[PDB]
RNA sequence: GACAAUGGUAGGAGAGCGUUCUAAGGGCGUUGAAGCAUGAUCGUAAGGACAUGUGGAGCGCUUAGAAGUGAGAAUGCCGGUG
RNA sequence: AAGCAGUAAAUGUGGAGCCGUAGCGAAAGCGAGUCUGAAUAGGGCGUUUAGUAUUUGGUCGUAGACCCGAAACCAGGUGAU
RNA sequence: AGGACGACAUUAGACGAAUCAUCUGGAAAGAUGAAUCAAAGAAGGUAAUAAUCCUGUAGUCGAAAAUGUUGUCUCUCUUGAGUGGAUCCUGAGUACGACGGAGCACGUGAAAUUCCGUCGGAAUCUGGGAGGACCAUCUCCUAAGGCUAAAUACUCUCUAGUGACCGAUAGUGAACCAGUACCGUGAGGGAAAGGUGAAAAGCACCCCGGAAGGGGAGUGAAAUAGAACCUGAAACCGUGUGCU
């Protein structure tokens, strides 16, 4: 491309609407307002979630339930995930780190039974599914908490 | 597979550069965003403009509500006020934006690769300039048969080869690491060294 | 600056996987005498927020 | 400009509080007595707080 | 080619005109720039030219970028003159 | 991201952090399922792919927030020619 | 607390490359042709738009004196480590508690942690404090005495610069003899107002007129550039005229 010639991509730039600029342009004078109200007005409008007097939702409605100070989450990764790595392969939280497998170790590893591991491996993890132990037992591949 | 020039212009060999660099058809999608981004960030913003607020005195009422037969007003600084404050003027602020680091790479990619395309790169052996002299560079340029607007790129910051082509209008030397989208894109042409070109396909 | 979660509505709701908001049931308080079993029961299972008053309330849980 | 000469205590600022919380301005002020003392070898009244006189700390000329 | 639609307020949608500045390219100007004035010119509109007089040194065009970007009314503000 | 280097630049570097790849439950917890329930019943919310970063436009929030206009309120001063 | 010597910096400065001719014009920097320099093609000025005319710029050089910074000597000050478990010491009206307040993101709450007024009031290394009531355990610290650079905030000011900032109703209230004129008892409020020309060459002289003002003459590229003297819109006020 040249400093002369430079274009846009198709859709990429759009013009900016101003209102209060003739009525040609359909946004003059009350400029997409309407007529008088409190919305007309300068800084005009209600808190969202007002209902103008009748009782919010939010606050019709109860509160529920508590947040656990101990709460643990575990990052976690499927059977179909494990495949990635070759039969025979130890595969372990660090390791996972590295193939990028987990991002976040979070609390710990928990490997969960969605998808079918095809490759026999070595799993090391905090937490393991029912389905998952299972799963890794069926290869001839080792679990291991 | 481009040929390398001596300074008099006779061939010196051949060296190959990788086709991701100098090869890729560009983007020009992308290569729009990196121009338009780079121009933004060379603009400073230092613009300012006063509000009714910030204009000297205009605290008092001018005149009483009613019975005056007077317009109501409440401060002589109001915006359709003479000498008022500005409604909404320039204020101090950025236009620089950052895009994707992929996209970053590309663009330079893409803005080398139309260089090469257009017959616009040209690979020298070597700049070997003892002392400054604007002369002998402009005298190189014209072996080179190379254009108004010249890029020069060194692997390494050379004193002599910036010094001897700073006065020189349309030419500019550049670093690969230094090497920018408005740059190649600005520059009719681009003179490579043979050691410069290796480090621009080694980090692109 | 940042935009401020309503912590009464955070307090009240919880976001389902299609981005929808799970809540409580009202009239759940107390006066169960003047309550039927079957309302009492039926009142104790959960609703959605419904799309109207999503339409207001949105923003005020973006951050939820 | 009243402080115990021994501990320097003074004057405090806070709030007197109503049952519905409204809330005044009001001041909690030293228990400052005007007591004889000897100040630079040389007898001498000035106010000091009780809580600087309690256990003899301060003599009283 | 055939045929079908096209009154419109609040309001939604789209495509454009013009102003100032910036980048790049390409141009104009004491053999007369901008401004101003006049005319029987051109385009579907916003608007664009051209000639002449005045004027006396700056200013278009193309493409992209950015806005203190458009006034007839606010008992609007300031100035001038009825 | 801050930072660091760089020309008040592009940019390089920086993986801390953020979002997504799994949901369900007040929670313990469990997991392509989970919660409710005695239930292996029914039902709710889920599963059977697409996200993320930057940016044009629209809209919203917080900021005076499209512009002009009170009567008033408070604080500190100045006045008995 | 001082001293000596050196270096660097600041507060004046100095040098600093390269163009001539022709055409138009009042004037050349413009155009045209032929050259030149560049570690200098930033910028301003010069009779129109100049890398080569001027002031500069790159680069290089320079300080009698004063100040600042810094280095090296000098000077001043000064022991540094173990082993032992008998005894001693290790910040009291303190910690802490009650009550009334306040501060902690935390509205007295289950309220830890921390301050104030009132009142009461510990322990002592087998001590004391904390880990959000509280207790036990465990773990981490060692209050009630002080000092401490840098990274951080800001800009009345100075120096050098920058702007897709303004260009005289804008930008500072103030481009100008402005916090003035003016207004007010006072506190205080608070304007308007830039542009001859390249050069003043600023109209000798003559004519009308008391003067003002004007007509010539002359200066100038231009006076329809003659003094708030670039350009000169509209409203508005006239004079004449084709049609009515
Ligand atoms: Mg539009
Ligand atoms: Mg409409
Ligand atoms: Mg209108
Ligand atoms: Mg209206
Ligand atoms: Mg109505
Ligand atoms: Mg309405
Ligand atoms: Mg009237
Ligand atoms: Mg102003
Ligand atoms: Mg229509
Ligand atoms: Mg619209
Ligand atoms: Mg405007
Ligand atoms: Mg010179
Ligand atoms: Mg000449
Ligand atoms: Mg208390
Ligand atoms: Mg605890
Ligand atoms: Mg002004
Ligand atoms: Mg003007
Ligand atoms: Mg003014």
């Amino acid at each position: 491309m040249k400093l002369h010639e430079l274009k846009p991509a198709e859709g990429s730039r759009k013009e900016r609407n101003r209102v209060g600029r003739g009525v040609a342009t359909g946004n003059g004078k009350t400029s997409g307002r309407g007529h008088k109200g409190q919305k007309a007005r300068s800084g005009g409008g209600v808190r969202p979630g007002f209902e103008g007097g009748q009782l919010p939702l939010f606050r019709r409605l109860p509160k529920r339930g508590f947040t656990n100070i101990n709460r643990k989450e575990y990052a976690i990764v499927n059977l179909d995930q494990l495949n990635k790595f070759e039969d025979g392969t130890e595969v372990t939280p660090a390791l996972l780190v590295e193939s990028g497998v987990v991002k976040n170790e979070k609390s710990g590893i928990k490997i969960l039974g969605n998808g079918s591991l095809d490759k026999k491996l070595t799993v090391k993890a905090h937490k393991f599914s029912a389905s998952a132990a299972e799963a890794i037992d069926a290869k001839g591949g080792a679990h291991e908490v | 597979n481009y040929d390398v020039l001596k300074l008099d212009g006779t061939k010196s060999g051949s060296i190959e550069l990788s086709d991701a660099v100098f090869g890729i058809e560009p983007n020009n999608s992308v290569l729009f965003e990196a121009i338009n981004l780079q121009r933004a960030s060379l603009r400073q913003g230092t613009h300012a403009v006063k509000n009714r607020s910030a204009v000297s005195g205009g605290g008092r009422k001018p005149w009483k509500q009613k019975g005056t037969g007077r317009a109501r007003q409440g401060t002589i600084r109001a915006p359709q006020w003479r000498g008022g404050g500005i409604v909404f003027g320039p204020t101090p602020r950025s236009y620089a934006y950052k895009m994707p680091k992929k996209m970053r790479r590309l663009a330079l990619r893409s803005a080398l690769s139309f260089k090469a395309q257009e017959n616009g790169l040209t690979v020298v052996d070597a700049f070997n300039f003892e002392a400054p002299k604007t002369k002998e560079f402009k005298n190189v340029l014209s072996t080179l048969e190379q254009p108004k607007k010249v890029l020069v790129v060194t692997e390494n910051e050379d004193v002599n080869v910036e010094l001897s082509a700073r006065n020189i209008p349309g030419v500019q030397v550049t670093t690969a690491q230094g090497l920018n989208v408005l740059d190649i894109t600005n520059a009719d042409s681009l003179v490579i060294t043979e050691a410069a070109a290796k480090k621009v396909e080694e980090v692109l | 600056p940042k935009m401020k979660t309503h912590r009464g509505a955070a307090k009240r709701v919880k976001r389902t996987a299609s981005g929808q908001l799970k809540r409580s049931r009202a009239f759940t308080s107390h006066l169960f005498a003047n309550k039927s079993t079957k309302q009492k029961r039926q009142l104790r299972k959960a609703r959605l927020v419904s799309k109207s008053d999503m339409k207001r309330v949105k923003q005020l849980l973006a951050y939820k | 400009g009243k402080q115990c000469f021994v501990t320097g205590r003074k004057a405090s600022t806070g709030n007197r509080r109503s049952h519905a919380l409204n809330s005044t301005k009001r001041r909690w002020n030293a228990n400052l007595q005007k007591v004889r003392i000897l100040v630079d070898g040389k007898p001498k009244k000035v106010w000091v707080s009780a809580r600087a006189l309690k256990s003899g700390k301060v003599t009283r000329v």
